[PDB]
């Protein structure tokens, strides 16, 4: 709830064109692979040993999908983020106990996804105006911790 | 602390940005100093327009010390402990703001080097930027 | 914040021994010396050259004395303390932009400082009523990025 | 990263817990289950209420841990070897619970070592209990 209507217009242009099917377990899985402590929250996954097991693991690519559309929800209501993530946030805080800076990490690991598939579309502007996104999105999942 | 094959996919990724060291290092402040703002005031009598040849001749500079923590991976604090005296003892850098420019750096190698930006390879780099973020933000002497 | 009327008992009872002249300024001053960054703030503060400068700079006694107070106003208000803290969020979030991190930081600085003044009286019961408040006291000044 | 300064701290204050280690090992611990009681998640398997028996001899096996991480303080990564696979390989220990033990055990040391706990060595021990901490949580191996 901060964007400025230029930052609204390059988050939604860009996001029409991501693959909402693959985008999803990518980020998932960097996450599970570069901050190995969260594969703890993911024990009945399966297979978690190697990055070629994580990121070829199918419940990670199809929960990774509900974590996207997650995203796209928020992204549709981007002037009421506390409201649109509020159930995931009892979940993820009040049963699950995530530690909120694991919500800012994903949410950066998503960025790094969206530079790794756009290349040189993924300008400086359109990275400022999406940092603005996760971390909105971090700061939305840690409400009832607030 | 880095494993054997963390060296081993830093020194080949950072390897593959050779001629491009100040381009991408130019390129991730700028990013850095978009996406988070507060970060320009640790500059502030710089000239931080977009494609300033000062934040160039900056970029270059960081990218070259990367180089060179690369190559001394196993001797760090020795060999950084000249730019931990300027970030740590005299401009007192907060660390959160390493991480910015750590993830803004992984940004520029994922949008410049997609082939080689593997799960595996980001996962290293990221411990090799925090490990170089660390020895920084110390005062060790 | 929750705490049950027996923490409230024990937390009053500590706060009314705190030696308001020093415990403040003894927090920032160590927050200053474990946390170097955090001296960027205080540029004005004079001589915060090395730890005995920082911690008998009476611009730093004066200052840490307004934080115990902060803390005082927000144990008398336990109930609601983001109005109680709305101007200091505004302060630190929106003209300092301190980063939130930094918050919590002090709060545990002054934790320590009441194990280092109170000794076996500050008990580990005792101890956990108090982490209550200073996250509480934490959280409301972030308010403003929330 | 620590100096020589450091290292001369943190060796005279933990040198004062002497035969006090298990004692303060187990406060540490309750006042990090008390405090912050997810941290108990990871010891589901574990008596918990107060006075256990099975955290009194779990807080001496720590204390012990740090007592020998200050004698290797010069090469943590090998002999810090052994805890490090159990806390990132097999515990996969979020690193937050690492800084809320680290502040439970400074707030022991300040309650019993007053004369100990100054702001320099209070800034020593932080850096010494984060620098474990990394170890013990980085994949390495
Ligand atoms: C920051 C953005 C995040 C978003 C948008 C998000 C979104 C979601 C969604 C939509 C669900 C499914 C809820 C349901 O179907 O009931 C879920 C479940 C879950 N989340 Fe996240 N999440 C985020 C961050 C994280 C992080 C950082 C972690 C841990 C490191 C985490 C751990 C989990 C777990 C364990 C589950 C349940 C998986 C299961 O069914 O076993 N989340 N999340
Ligand atoms: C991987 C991380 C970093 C590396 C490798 C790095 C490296 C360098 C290098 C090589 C210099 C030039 C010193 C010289 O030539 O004398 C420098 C200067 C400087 N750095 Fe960094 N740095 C890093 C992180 C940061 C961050 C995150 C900040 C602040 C947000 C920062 C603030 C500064 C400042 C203020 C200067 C002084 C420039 C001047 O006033 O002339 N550094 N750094
Ligand atoms: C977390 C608990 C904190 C509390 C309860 C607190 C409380 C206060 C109070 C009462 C003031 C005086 C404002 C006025 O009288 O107008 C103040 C000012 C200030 N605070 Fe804090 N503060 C906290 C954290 C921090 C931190 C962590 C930093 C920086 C790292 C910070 C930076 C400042 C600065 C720079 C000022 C202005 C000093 C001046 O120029 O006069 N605050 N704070
Ligand atoms: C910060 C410094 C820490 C040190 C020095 C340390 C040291 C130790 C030691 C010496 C052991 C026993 C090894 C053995 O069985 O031979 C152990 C086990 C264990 N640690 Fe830690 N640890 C630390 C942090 C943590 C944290 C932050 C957590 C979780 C909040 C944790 C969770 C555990 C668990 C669950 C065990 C297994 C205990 C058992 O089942 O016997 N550790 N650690
Ligand atoms: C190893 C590590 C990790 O995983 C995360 C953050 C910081 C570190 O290490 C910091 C550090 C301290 C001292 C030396 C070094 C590397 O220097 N060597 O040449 O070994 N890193
Ligand atoms: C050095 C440091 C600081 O200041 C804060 C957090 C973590 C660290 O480093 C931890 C670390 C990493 C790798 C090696 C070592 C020990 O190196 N020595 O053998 O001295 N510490």
């Amino acid at each position: 709830v901060h964007l400025t209507p230029e930052e609204k217009s390059a988050v939604t242009a860009l996001w029409g064109k991501v693959n909402v099917d693959e985008v999803g377990g990518e980020a998932l899985g960097r996450l599970l692979v570069v901050y190995p402590w969260t594969q703890r929250f993911f024990e009945s996954f399966g297979d978690l040993s190697t990055p070629d097991a994580v990121m070829g693991n199918p419940k990670v690519k199809a929960h990774g999908k509900k974590v996207l559309g997650a995203f796209s929800d928020g992204l549709a209501h981007l002037d009421n983020l506390k409201g649109t993530f509020a159930t995931l946030s009892e979940l993820h805080c009040d049963k699950l106990h995530v530690d909120p800076e694991n919500f800012r990490l994903l949410g950066n690991v998503l960025v790094c996804v969206l530079a790794h598939h756009f290349g040189k579309e993924f300008t400086p502007p359109v990275q400022a105006a999406y940092q603005k996104v996760v971390a909105g999105v971090a700061n939305a999942l840690a409400h009832k911790y607030h | 602390v880095l494993s054997p094959a963390d060296k081993t996919n830093v020194k080949a990724a950072w390897g593959k940005v050779g001629a491009h060291a100040g381009e991408y290092g130019a390129e991730a402040l700028e990013r850095m100093f978009l996406s988070f703002p507060t970060t320009k005031t640790y500059f502030p009598h710089f000239d931080l327009s977009h494609g300033s040849a000062q934040v160039k001749g900056h970029g270059k500079k960081v990218a070259d010390a990367l180089t060179n923590a690369v190559a001394h991976v196993d001797d760090m604090p020795n060999a950084l402990s000249a730019l931990s005296d300027l970030h740590a003892h005299k401009l007192r850098v907060d660390p959160v703001n390493f991480k910015l420019l750590s993830h803004c750096l992984l940004v520029t190698l994922a949008a410049h080097l997609p082939a080689e930006f593997t799960p595996a390879v980001h996962a290293s780099l990221d411990k090799f930027l925090a490990s170089v973020s660390t020895v920084l933000t110390s005062k060790y002497r």
